[PDB]
């Protein structure tokens, strides 16, 4: 049971205006649906395939190819902590252990209430201020494991 | 820039029309490759393409398409304003220009500094990064990101 | 171009890549992702060869032989240590996550991955960690899905999307978690999904119909045959085991059906393995049912035939040329009746007249893929002649191929071909009563009744050449569309016009002929293509005879007291009540057929004929190419009680016993010589295949592979004494492995593809002069007629505009791929695939009747108030009712007929 709203459809069409192919707005269409609904459900793939005219298999391949186009339900906030080499030298494992101790889950799982979804991510492009962590729209640098509980209370 | 006559139709009155867009990616490492960047720009999966044909002839939507890094496009206006022989007279090295170098990872002052080519890697570690931190020794280094 | 492999100088074609350049010469390079028809993508990285640019070069470079052009002066090494080690490493990397599933796999002994694992000499496993697994999707009744066996070679997505045009199969996933399938579970709705069981190198996509009653490849007894499910006549390899037809495989014909079949011809074989089929001759005395063998049945039939004043024969477009000729010579030239109706025979005669008299070269199916602009008038190709639709898709993508070739891109760089040609494609203009499956690539689709489609064709023909008869009364919007089609067709270089007898009208064929003549008059290499209904419609039209109405009125008037019905159900071309009355009126009905037809209750004698798997014969496809189909097995080997013979053999023995009171079982060569003697215009069927005396260095051709198993135990349940193997006196093949099946033998009829080290369907590479091109020593089957020196005139009888009469409803034919064939709908696997019978209505006419979708509307045609649920068709024109042809109780003869008393009930 899915139906695109007015704002999502108008934004999708405006993204089709930017290119010479309606296929090229598929990634931004999926990002619009992810922004509105938290993730991309099953009917959204067919709705985007209907508005763009491309096959639904293409939309499914694009949606499942990219990591930050979520195809499964997430919590209220998605924590994306960096696990790459520079933050490993800076010790991201302490922050991962702190988040595992606080949220009492594993990387990739969601809490029973649906508050935080903990996920590793690639390099955040801020390696000089490592280690970093990207919550939904905010990046955090110079992290310490003791500041994790104080950091997680700013997202109810 | 579009408001003040620098982007759009009839830029400055020369007769050149240029439209600039921002395509925000969906977070895949392989999207940085030029042919895979072209593939992801067209809304497909970011699989790279065979070369030849190179993107300069048949690139984005089969059209001539040139893919450049941000730092190259930031280097070009200094060349176009201050001249060519001035750009060739920055450092006495075969690779002309200035590169944004810097050391990172358990150093005293990690950061980003614009240095000419030919500066030794010890100078970036010592004069700018300050060397290793308190109680640390140096074992190895890697010049050009993770793929080096 | 000249290349050097290991110091050997080879002359190659310089426009080709190195992989099939070496594969043409017989040089073995392992490969997964490359296909001769799809192209090269450089995915599997298995085709590595070490390239040198100088004659004195030590290092070289490991280059992809499917991605490197075979230019003049390349020194490549295949058996070098570095290249062999890298190929073994690639095989090992593909073998890291592969499951331990080979015994329980449907492609064991038919696996490409097995051949390339043994070819590289990799047998030691040092990988010790876990293997990734995947779930499976329910892809429908045809395709069994097992994703664990995949190697991510991207052939399925490439074929299904860039070749077949399908939209439901795609590539999803991640780095190593790559998935290949649908976004959900459900049936693969493409009409060419069946070729995935041979495109896929591994056992991911497998034949579920074969997987039901499964046997290995070496257990199969193969034969070369021609697919009987429609008029295209794609060459197939039926393979049987234990007395039942097991699997229809693709057979390489470089001119017709090179690498791809369709699903109706690949999965529609289930009617052969029905237990309701007559296997012995059965005679009726009143209500008593007795079984005879051949001799007493022949003698009794000859006695009753002698005790009648006139014996008439009703043939069929489903039966072969020899069987119809045997019926014609049994009943006389003037008393032979074609089983089709008057309208179908009129359309068939017109199509044959345009083909062999119109002066326009009709192309073969391989030649269709090179034509520029395609105009389809009336014919719904994708549901009747689906392979022509696939070739139409190829001819449409030919424009992007042309722009790619103009930019100095080689033809095997398929990724660059779709890269340059983003959405630009050749013009395709299809006309039908509703939306087609070719609408995704068609430049225009005209949804109109057959009169308006014919008038559109006449308008195109007049606007090309002003000497053509003009039609007056066209709206200016349709006139602008006419002008667009005219500008597209006149500016092309190889226009193609596709029509057929499935449109249900004669003026559509006349308009298509006029368009082809107008294109020919402007100096263009124009081709035409008529798609017939049944497999041997063209041969029956060439031979000729009366219509079914004349035979029925001879039976009803009393002048025919004996009728022989050869392989006809008689309800497909006439009403059931009239046929039942004319058969109960006749005092002798003799039905010679291999299927339990509905008229066998009225039959005084039932003769168990043989189907395509158990009979030899010749069939004429829709382009006039005579093709010989051979026997797969003797039905009497396992069930010794079974008296099941060829229909031409039945009729010839009956003719001999009627004349000289002796039973003479003839040979196929004698009947072939009789056809080419009595009928000058069927003389080409002698050259369709060589006679039974043809030998390859003294020995025959094997129907089963050299490692056929269980000879001394497959019949040990009946008797421990293994009998003599059956002898094939009709053809050059034998029911044994004591025969020749080498890839270098001087023959054209290949039962199956096998080479040492090549067990997959990719073993067809050894049977061709060049890989992907024609078959070695020529393709089988010859054209019956050539192009005439001069052509027909302009067909002047234009039709009128469709005005919907009140009360009467014109029946619009809605052909389906699964259900419109007489024999394919009898297959039990098609009952879970065919759609429900819906009558299709305009929204305006449904609102006028007050009926909504889902409710039942009853319609009466000749005293049959049959109810059907309603589907709404927006594209259907007002005043028509959409009916599916070939279904239960709805004959294809209903096309164009009226329909009174259409009320909600
Ligand atoms: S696909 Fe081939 S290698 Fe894989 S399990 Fe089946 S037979 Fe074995
Ligand atoms: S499913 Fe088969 S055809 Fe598709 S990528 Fe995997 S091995 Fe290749
Ligand atoms: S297109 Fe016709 S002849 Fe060819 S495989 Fe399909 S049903 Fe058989
Ligand atoms: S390595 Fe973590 S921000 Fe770059
Ligand atoms: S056959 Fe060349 S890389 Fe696959
Ligand atoms: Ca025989």
């Amino acid at each position: 049971a899915f139906e695109l709203s007015a704002a999502e459809r108008e934004a999708i069409e405006h993204e089709m205006h930017h290119y010479e192919d309606p296929r090229a707005a598929s990634i931004e269409a999926l990002k619009i649906v992810q922004k509105q609904r938290g993730w991309v459900p099953d009917g959204a793939i067919h709705a985007i395939a209907d508005v763009l005219g491309i096959p639904a298999s293409d939309v499914e391949g694009v949606a499942t190819f990219y990591s930050q186009i979520f195809r499964q339900p997430v919590g209220r906030h998605v924590i994306r902590y960096c696990d790459s080499v520079v933050c490993h030298i800076n010790g991201y494992q302490g922050i991962q252990a702190a988040l595992e101790k606080k949220l009492n889950i594993k990387p990739g799982q969601t809490t029973f209430d649906g508050r935080f979804t903990l996920l590793p991510t690639c390099c955040l492009g801020n390696c000089d201020k490592g280690p970093n962590m990207m919550i939904d729209e905010d990046t955090h640098a110079h992290l310490t494991p003791e500041a994790i509980p104080e950091l997680l209370e700013r997202y109810k | 820039a579009t408001e003040a006559g620098l982007l759009g139709k009839n830029i400055m009155g020369t007769g050149f029309d240029f439209e600039l867009f921002v395509h925000t990616g969906a977070g895949r490492y392989i999207c940085g490759e030029e042919t895979a960047l072209i593939n992801s720009l067209e809304g497909r999966r970011a699989n790279p393409r065979s070369k030849p044909p190179f993107p300069a002839t048949s690139g984005a939507w089969g059209k001539p398409t040139c893919v450049n890094n941000v730092e190259t496009l930031c280097n070009v206006p200094a060349i176009l304003a201050n001249g060519v022989e001035w750009y060739q007279n920055i450092s006495k090295s075969k690779d002309a220009g200035t590169k944004l170098m810097g050391f990172s990872g358990r150093v005293k002052n990690p950061g980003l500094w614009e240095l000419p080519f030919g500066t030794t890697a010890r100078e970036i570690l010592e004069d700018y990064a300050g060397g290793m931190r308190d109680g640390l020794k140096f074992k190895a280094w890697q010049p050009g990101g993770a793929g080096t | 171009a000249t290349i050097h492999v290991d110091g050997k100088e080879y002359e190659v074609n310089g426009a080709d890549n190195l992989l099939e350049a070496c594969l043409s010469l017989g040089l073995d390079i392992p490969y997964f992702c490359w296909h001769p028809a799809l192209g090269s993508v450089g995915a599997c990285r298995q085709c590595a060869v070490k390239q040198y640019q100088n004659a004195e070069d030590t290092r070289g470079r490991l280059v992809m032989s499917c991605m490197t052009p075979a230019s003049d002066g390349t020194f490549i090494s295949i058996d070098d240590e570095e290249a062999k080690q890298f190929r073994e490493s690639v095989v090992e990397w593909l073998m890291t996550n592969h499951p331990h599933d080979c015994p329980v796999c449907e492609e064991g002994g038919n696996c490409h991955l097995q051949d390339m694992t043994v070819m590289t000499g990799h047998s030691f496993r040092r990988y010790r960690f876990t293997k990734r697994t995947h779930r499976n999707q329910d892809l429908g009744p045809f395709i069994s899905h097992e994703m664990n066996r995949c190697i991510a070679c991207y052939r399925c997505v490439r074929y299904y999307k860039d070749y077949a045009g399908g939209t439901d199969l795609g590539v999803y996933g991640a780095h190593d978690n790559v998935y290949f399938g649908r976004p959900e579970d459900g049936t693969l709705e493409s009409e060419f999904s069946g070729n995935l069981v041979e495109i896929c190198p591994t056992g991911v996509f497998t034949d579920k119909t074969h997987s039901e009653r499964y046997n290995r490849k070496w257990d199969m007894q193969f034969a070369p045959s021609i697919c009987q499910q429609c008029s295209i006549g794609c060459n197939i390899s039926p393979g049987e085991r234990y007395g039942e037809l097991r699997r229809i495989e693709n057979r390489y014909n470089g001119t017709v059906n090179h690498y791809f079949l369709c699903d109706r011809g690949r999965f529609g074989y289930g009617y052969v393995n029905l237990k309701d089929r007559p296997r012995q001759p059965v005679q009726r005395r009143g209500d008593d049912f007795i079984t005879l063998n051949a001799e007493q049945a022949m003698q009794g039939a000859a006695d009753i035939l002698r005790q009648s004043k006139k014996v008439i024969g009703i043939g069929s477009p489903r039966a072969s040329v020899e069987s119809n000729f045997a019926l014609r010579e049994l009943v006389g030239e003037e008393n032979f009746y074609t089983g089709i109706a008057h309208g179908e025979q009129e359309r068939l005669q017109l199509a044959l007249k345009v083909l062999r008299e119109g002066g326009i070269y009709t192309p073969a199916l391989r030649e269709i893929e090179s034509y520029d602009a395609v105009l389809v008038l009336g014919e719904d190709v994708t549901q009747t002649g689906a392979r022509v639709a696939l070739a139409v898709r190829q001819a449409v993508k030919g424009k992007a191929r042309e722009m790619a070739a103009a930019q100095k891109v080689a033809d095997w760089q398929i990724a660059a071909i779709l890269n340059i040609g983003q959405r630009a494609k050749h013009p395709l203009f299809v006309t039908n009563v509703d939306d087609t499956r070719l609408d995704d690539i068609a430049a225009w689709t005209y949804r109109a009744p057959v009169e308006d489609q014919a008038r559109l064709g006449f308008a195109i023909a007049h606007a090309l050449d002003n000497s053509a008869p003009a039609v007056d009364g066209i709206e200016p919007e349709l006139q602008s569309k006419i002008d667009v089609i005219v500008q597209a067709l006149a500016g092309a270089k190889k226009p193609l016009i596709i029509s057929g007898t499935n449109a249900g009208s004669l003026e559509v064929i006349q308009a298509a002929a006029n368009v082809a003549k107008a294109l020919k008059g402007r100096g263009a290499d124009v081709g035409i293509t008529m798609i017939a209904r049944s497999v041997n419609s063209m041969g029956l039209g060439i031979m000729g005879g009366g219509s079914l109405e004349e035979a029925l009125t001879e039976l009803e008037t009393g002048r025919a007291d004996a009728v022989v019905v050869l392989e006809n159900d008689l309800h497909r071309h006439a009403s059931a009540t009239r046929v039942n009355a004319a058969l109960a009126k006749a005092p002798l009905v003799m039905v010679v057929d291999h299927q339990r037809t509905a008229i066998m209750e009225n039959a005084h004698l039932v003769l168990s004929a043989a189907s395509f798997a158990e009979s030899d014969g010749t069939v004429i496809n829709n382009e006039g190419r005579a093709q010989r189909f051979f026997q797969v097995y003797d039905p009497a080997y396992y069930d010794s009680k079974t008296v099941m013979l060829e229909s031409w053999r039945w009729l010839h023995s009956l003719h001999s016993t009627l004349l000289s009171r002796e039973v003479d079982w003839t040979q196929l060569d004698h009947v072939i010589d009789a056809v080419v003697a009595k009928i000058p215009e069927l003389a080409g069927i002698k050259d369709a295949a060589p006679d039974a005396t043809f030998r390859i260095r003294g020995q025959k051709l094997a129907r089963e592979p050299h490692r056929y198993s269980g000879r001394t135990a497959m019949r040990a349940n009946i008797s421990v004494h293994e009998p003599r193997q059956p002898q094939d006196i009709d053809t050059m093949f034998t029911f044994s492995m004591e025969g020749n099946n080498q890839p270098t033998a001087h023959r054209s009829q290949v039962p199956f593809a096998w080479a040492p080290g090549w067990n997959s369907p990719q073993a067809w590479n050894k049977f061709q002069d060049e890989v992907g091109g024609k078959l070695r020593f020529g393709d089988p089957g010859v054209r019956l007629f050539e192009t005439s020196e001069n052509g027909l005139d302009y067909f002047t009888s234009v039709p009128a505009r469709f005005q919907p009469q009140d009360g009467k409803w014109r029946i619009a034919p809605y052909y389906h791929l699964f259900g419109s064939d007489e024999l394919s709908q009898r297959a039990p696997v098609f009952q879970s695939r065919m759609p429900q019978p819906y009558i299709k209505l305009n929204p305006a006419d449904a609102a006028k009747l007050g009926v909504n979708a889902g409710t039942r509307v009853s319609f009466s045609y000749d005293g049959n108030t049959v109810t059907l649920p309603v589907e709404i068709a927006e594209g259907l024109t007002a005043g028509q009712v959409g009916l599916p042809m070939g279904m239960s109780g709805i004959a294809p003869v209903l096309a164009g007929a009226h329909l009174e008393d259409l009320k909600e009930a």
